[PDB]
């Protein structure tokens, strides 16, 4: 099992996107993927002013700049991999479609409509 | 919360990391991956901007 | 013989509109109902449901 | 009520039949005439329920049916072990739920 | 004791015991749209039920006990295991095939109940 | 294999009042209508009352209607008959039986399953 | 057989026996709120109705015997002409004028009777 | 006579004749929604009494006379202090901390009911 870093594509596919303390960051996760099998690691970021949310176009938003020092800490949760596909397999972080984002804590919740009216056999008559 | 690749602050598997996917034999689906337990990312913009 | 009730602990899988609730934001602000501080949930003993969170609409 | 008051008798291996005469508006028109042994200074036990039906630990020397007004106990392989009075009773309807008839002395030949 | 669906597992003569339970839990324009036709829609389920009970002559009963035979073809089963040892959604599956046929006869039965009633006015 | 076990008092007055009992086990007692037979010291079995599995519906033969009363309760797995006024023409022996009626959701009876040993009263 | 209004053109006492057929028969925002009103109107106009019934005693019928007598001023025919001769449409028409009457006399013998019943419990 | 809460001030056996004066009144886009909020809620409130008057077996009535005793602890005082010297604003006020229990025992009381008329027939 071996890892890799992304294949070619936009930046908001290649790189890992988020957008922390009011700006939108792109970093560079190939040092993160990249090994056969199985300090810190430091990770390079782009930032941009102009977005495009989600997969849309004709609709751009100017992020206005922050004042000061950006610092932030949040916890990596999981991954979304894609595997490229005889002995050997590779993965490669993928994403770009956002319900997968969703898709991973909504798994557990199912929803049911409720039907009240039901007939049995019994032993009586009116 | 939104963000590719890595998925940030969301919750965690309770006993052990798992693998989640439509068909786990299709190369053409993704692989959803929980972790049972947080890695901790640390970013930063080292930059005194100024606004105007 | 045939005896009807109403109330009957039954249901079928379905897709409807879900609310918000919540305890200057973008997304939920003050179109979102204020959330239950004690909110319920039941444990159905010997139930058994079939889940797809594939198909989850 | 119910009525049946003669003795029954024959000898061992001898069948024997009782019967149980009511009315219409009684065990006619209901299906629910139960049967019960009992030996002097003994709690009774059931033979025959509804109308044919044997409860479980009841021997096959003992089957019955009904026609008309009138039910019918009937006992094959008598034994001398079948010495015991025996009763019916039917369900009668609401208001007035069990009749009993007398009781008949079985004596054994 | 058990709230909301709790019985669900229950078998069905355990449950129906809980039939109030459920029974009282039945009750930016374009979002407040959304949630009109929500409340709405829950308020036209609950008529179209309450309707149906009327017309077959079960109006504010939670048991109803008609004048319809059943039909063993629908079910041929007794009532040790029906109320003993099913549940009600394995019996919601079982009879599927059945329910609008059942339905027309209970109106029906209703229909020839409610007119003998007058004539005997 | 069941019990019905009759206790009470055999000896009363005429004018006063019984109380027997029934402790019953080997089944679910809840689960059960049951009832009382009266057995006259020379003659036959008289249906004297009935009760529901869950106490709520009780039924009596009109000789005692106004006078007797039966009463279950079912976490001690218990029957009761309680006798008013006695006359002369109750002295019998009393049984407790299980069976007589049905739960509607279940199949009927119409019968008697068990019965007890007999509590025996005498009215003076 | 007929279906909704299918009995409008038939007498009234060969209608009458389709009761069940008509009752089940009440049940770009602008656009959307357009047609909440419409279901809105719906569900009132049905309650409505039930309220009346429920006031009068007739809560749960499609057919409901009352005690308030006829007066020969509403309409001065016999059960032939009536049940037999003409149909729903016409009836309507002709004691429109007597409406509210009968209504106010249904209300109040209904409170009349309700209280004698608590009385005699 | 008296229209809509005429008799608010009556004492509550004066009152109570009225039940049905006061039953009969429970029934740009921005702006058209609140219409609608105002009117689903209207239906909403009316429709959970009606529920809650049904499963306590008293569907259809203005006046139901129920099989639970009174506690004294909810109120000590006698037919004619609360018939004839109370309004029923008074009233309300007094019994306020009893009123979920009393609705808690009349919704048992009715399931109970309600089985031992499916076990008679
Ligand atoms: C994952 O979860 C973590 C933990 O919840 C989350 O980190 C949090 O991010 C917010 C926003 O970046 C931080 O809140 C800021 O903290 C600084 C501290 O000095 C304040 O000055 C900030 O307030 C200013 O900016 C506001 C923006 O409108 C103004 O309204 C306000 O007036 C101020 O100008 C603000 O409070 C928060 O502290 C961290 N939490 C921690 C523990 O650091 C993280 O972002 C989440 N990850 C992702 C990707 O969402
Ligand atoms: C992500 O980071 C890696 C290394 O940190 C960059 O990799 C270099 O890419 C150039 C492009 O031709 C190569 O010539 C270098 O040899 C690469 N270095 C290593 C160590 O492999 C990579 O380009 C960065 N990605 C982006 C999109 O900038
Ligand atoms: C990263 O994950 C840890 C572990 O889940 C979070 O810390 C927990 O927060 C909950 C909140 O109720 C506490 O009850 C736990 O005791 C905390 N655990 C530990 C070990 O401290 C942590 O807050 C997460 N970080 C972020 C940014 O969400
Ligand atoms: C992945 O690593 C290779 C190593 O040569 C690099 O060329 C490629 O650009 C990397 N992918 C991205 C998106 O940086
Ligand atoms: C990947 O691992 C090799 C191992 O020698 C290392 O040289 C290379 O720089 C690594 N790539 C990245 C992007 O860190
Ligand atoms: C990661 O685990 C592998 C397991 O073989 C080990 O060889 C490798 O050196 C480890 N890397 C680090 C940084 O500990
Ligand atoms: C998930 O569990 C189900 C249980 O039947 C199994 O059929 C399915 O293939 C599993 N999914 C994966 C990815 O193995
Ligand atoms: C899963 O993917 C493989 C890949 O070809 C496919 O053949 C298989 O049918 C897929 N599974 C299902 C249930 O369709
Ligand atoms: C990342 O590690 C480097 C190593 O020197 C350190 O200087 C830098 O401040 C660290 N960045 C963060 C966000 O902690
Ligand atoms: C950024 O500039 C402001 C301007 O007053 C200053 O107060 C602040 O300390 C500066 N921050 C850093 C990290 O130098
Ligand atoms: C679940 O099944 C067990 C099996 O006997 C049963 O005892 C239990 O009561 C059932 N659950 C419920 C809610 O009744
Ligand atoms: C019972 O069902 C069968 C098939 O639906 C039907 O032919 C039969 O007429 C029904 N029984 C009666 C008495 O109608
Ligand atoms: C009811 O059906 C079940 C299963 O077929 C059977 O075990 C049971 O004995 C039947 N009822 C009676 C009379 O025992
Ligand atoms: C029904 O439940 C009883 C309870 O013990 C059990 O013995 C019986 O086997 C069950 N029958 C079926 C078919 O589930
Ligand atoms: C109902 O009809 C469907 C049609 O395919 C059939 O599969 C199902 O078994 C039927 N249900 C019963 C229990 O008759
Ligand atoms: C229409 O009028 C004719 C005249 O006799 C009548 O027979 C027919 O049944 C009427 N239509 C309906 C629907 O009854
Ligand atoms: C019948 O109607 C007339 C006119 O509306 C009215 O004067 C009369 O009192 C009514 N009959 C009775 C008995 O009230
Ligand atoms: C009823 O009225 C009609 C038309 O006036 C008349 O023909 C008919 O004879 C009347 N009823 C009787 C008693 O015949
Ligand atoms: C009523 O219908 C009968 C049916 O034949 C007809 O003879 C009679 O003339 C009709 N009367 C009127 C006035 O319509
Ligand atoms: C009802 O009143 C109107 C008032 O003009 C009158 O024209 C009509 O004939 C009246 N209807 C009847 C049948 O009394
Ligand atoms: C108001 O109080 C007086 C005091 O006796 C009473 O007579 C009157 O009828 C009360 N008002 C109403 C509407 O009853
Ligand atoms: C009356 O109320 C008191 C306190 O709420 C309670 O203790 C008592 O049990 C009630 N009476 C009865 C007979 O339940
Ligand atoms: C009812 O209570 C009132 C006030 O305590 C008292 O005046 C009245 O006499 C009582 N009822 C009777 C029996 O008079
Ligand atoms: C109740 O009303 C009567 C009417 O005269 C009055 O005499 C009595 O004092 C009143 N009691 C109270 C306490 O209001
Ligand atoms: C109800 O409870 C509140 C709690 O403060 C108390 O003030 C009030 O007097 C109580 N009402 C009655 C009449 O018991």
């Amino acid at each position: 099992i071996r890892f890799a870093n992304s294949s070619g594509g936009d930046l908001e596919v290649t790189t890992h996107s988020f957008n922390c303390g009011g700006e939108f960051f792109y970093c560079n996760t190939s040092g993160l993927f990249n090994s056969t099998w199985i300090d810190s690691i430091t990770l390079p970021c782009r930032i941009k002013q102009i977005i495009n949310m989600w997969q849309r176009i004709g609709q751009a938003m100017y992020a206005p700049p922050i004042q000061g020092v950006i610092r932030c800490v949040s916890n990596i949760t999981g991954l979304i991999l894609t595997r490229d596909g005889s002995t050997t397999e590779t993965f490669r972080p993928g994403g770009g479609d956002m319900r997968d984002n969703w898709r991973s804590e909504l798994y557990k919740y199912k929803v049911v409509k409720i039907e009240p009216l039901g007939v049995a056999p019994t032993r009586c008559k009116r | 919360v939104v963000s590719t690749q890595l998925l940030l602050n969301g919750s965690l598997a309770e006993e052990e990391v798992m693998i989640r996917s439509e068909n786990i034999t299709n190369n053409a689906k993704n692989i959803l991956v929980q972790f049972n337990t947080p890695v901790q990312i640390n970013c930063t913009r080292p930059n005194n901007n100024t606004r105007k | 013989w045939v005896t009807v009730y109403y109330g009957v602990p039954v249901w079928k899988d379905a897709e409807t509109t879900l609310f918000c609730a919540s305890d200057h934001n973008v997304w939920a602000t003050h179109a979102c109902v204020p959330t239950d501080p004690n909110p319920q949930e039941i444990h159905l003993e010997n139930v058994t449901e079939e889940f797809n969170m594939w198909k989850n609409n | 009520a119910l009525t049946q008051p003669p003795s029954v008798s024959g000898s061992p291996g001898q069948s024997v039949t009782i019967s149980c005469t009511g009315t219409s508006s009684d065990i006619g028109s209901y299906n629910y005439v139960s049967w019960y042994q009992q030996h002097p200074g003994k709690a009774p036990k059931l033979m025959i329920y509804d109308v044919t039906q044997r409860p479980s630990g009841v021997s096959d020397r003992f089957s019955g049916s009904k026609s008309g007004n009138t039910a019918s106990l009937t006992i094959s392989g008598l034994q001398a072990d079948d010495e015991a009075d025996y009763y019916c009773s039917a369900y009668a309807g609401r208001q007035t739920f069990y009749i009993f008839g007398g009781g008949t002395r079985l004596t054994v030949l | 004791f058990l709230g909301f669906l709790g019985a669900a597992g229950s078998t069905m003569g355990a449950a129906s015991m809980t039939l109030t339970v459920q029974a009282r839990n039945l009750l930016l324009t374009v979002w407040g749209i959304k949630q009109l036709q929500a409340r709405v829609l829950a308020v036209e389920r609950y008529l179209r039920d309450q309707q149906l009970l009327g017309i077959w002559g079960c109006s504010g009963k939670l048991i109803c006990c008609t004048n319809v035979p059943w039909n063993s073809s629908w079910s041929n089963r007794n009532l040790s295991e029906i109320w003993d040892n099913m549940t009600w959604l394995q019996w919601d599956k079982e009879i599927s095939n059945y329910t609008q046929i059942i339905y027309g006869l209970l109106e029906e039965s209703q229909n020839q109940q409610e007119k003998n009633e007058q004539d005997l006015l | 294999e069941v019990q019905l076990v009759e206790t009470g008092g055999g000896l009363v007055q005429p004018g006063g009042s019984l109380k027997l009992s029934c402790r019953a086990s080997g089944y679910t007692f809840s689960s059960f209508a049951m009832s009382w037979v009266r057995q006259a010291p020379g003659k036959g079995l008289e249906w004297v009352s009935l009760i529901n599995d869950r106490g709520g519906l009780t039924f009596y033969v009109d000789s005692v209607k106004g006078r007797f009363t039966i009463s279950r309760d079912n976490s001690k797995n218990t029957l009761s008959l309680q006798m008013h006024s006695l006359r002369d023409g109750d002295t019998a022996v009393y049984y407790c039986a299980t069976g007589g009626m049905s739960s509607a959701l279940q199949s009927s009876k119409y019968y008697f399953d068990f019965w007890g040993q007999g509590a025996l009263v005498t009215v003076s």
